[PDB]
């Protein structure tokens, strides 16, 4: 991660946030949690890298 | 939901136009509490001597 990018995609369906158009991690370090949320949606923290 | 920390804490600063001449010094300095020896900044826009 960094270098060569990260795509996270939440298609269509229940946006991960907001848009939902795909999310992409250019972080070098990174960690993801996103869960299923109930107004349809994937929340995904900060870019938490560690 | 991203959680975050910050720098404020352990930086911050102010500022002081002048007026009425005199104002030989300042008091407090900044509003509360100590402020610390060790590193000075004291700026005319030029950023004052040590």
């Amino acid at each position: 991660w960094n270098v060569n990018p990260v795509t996270l995609v939440a298609a269509s369906g229940d946006t991960i946030k907001g848009s939902a158009v795909p999310v992409e991690i250019n972080v070098r370090f990174s960690d993801l949690e996103l869960v299923y949320c109930a107004p349809g949606r994937w929340e995904y923290v900060k870019n938490k890298q560690i | 939901d991203k959680i975050t920390s910050s720098d404020i804490s352990n930086v911050a600063r102010k500022e002081f136009l002048v007026e009425v001449q005199g104002q030989t010094d300042f008091l407090d300095v900044f509003r509360g509490t100590s402020y610390n020896v060790n590193n000075i900044r004291v700026k005319h826009r030029g950023n004052e001597l040590y």
